[PDB]
């Protein structure tokens, strides 16, 4: 869609913490 | 432009790095996001290998970004504390006196990052404006022996090879957002 890739990125980062 | 106020040159100089540091952010963030898109594209083409190594890059680029948001902050922090920066002329001062407010942990790292981040050429100006306030020895004491440079900094500048686990975990996430059916080797 469109706003779905936004959260994806937000979740990506934390996923490396 | 010979006998003009330090406090000013520094304020303008930092304000600059911010402007550009953020520009790099916006641009690389959008750039990295489009890479994610292509990563999914390679999955839908059974190009497992070309999708793996590709992601590894996605990590380093994402890590770079982080290093920027961090340098951004460090500047802003200094920009505000400008008044406090003007009252310093020796290392001893900054070292064991402005370590609680983070003034040190910020300026020292920024200078280090110079070499590693070339999308903010204006950063180098700070190194020069350090001899203007301290000496030409201080700067060399950082670019060489990164004296008191944050761990997360030196590490996000030359990030170690991505862990196989994190990669697979990444792929799986990119799939749960774009589609794809079989994320093998998990």
């Amino acid at each position: 869609d469109d706003e779905k890739e936004d959260k994806l990125a937000q979740r990506l980062r934390a996923l490396r913490g | 432009p010979s006998m003009i106020p330090f406090t000013i040159k520094l304020k303008t100089c930092l304000k600059m790095c911010i402007q550009r540091l953020r520009y790099a952010q916006e641009k690389q963030q959008a750039i990295a996001k489009q890479s994610r898109r292509q990563v999914a594209q390679l999955l839908l083409t059974n190009k497992e290998q070309k999708a793996h190594y590709r992601v590894e890059t996605l990590i380093h680029d994402d890590i770079h970004i982080e290093l920027l948001e961090i340098l951004e902050l460090y500047c802003e922090l200094l920009l505000a504390r400008v008044q406090v920066i003007n009252d310093i002329s020796t290392e001893e001062q900054l070292v064991k006196e402005h370590m609680d407010d983070g003034i040190n942990e910020a300026i020292r790292s920024l200078i280090y990052a110079i070499l590693f981040v070339d999308e903010v050429k204006e950063l180098s100006q700070l190194k020069d404006l350090m001899a203007w306030k301290i000496n030409v020895e201080f700067v060399n004491g950082v670019i060489a022996d990164h004296i008191d440079v944050p761990e997360k900094i030196i590490k996000k500048c030359s990030p170690s090879v991505p862990k196989e686990e994190l990669v697979d975990l990444y792929l799986k996430e990119i799939a749960k957002t774009y589609d794809v059916p079989y994320s093998k080797l998990e």
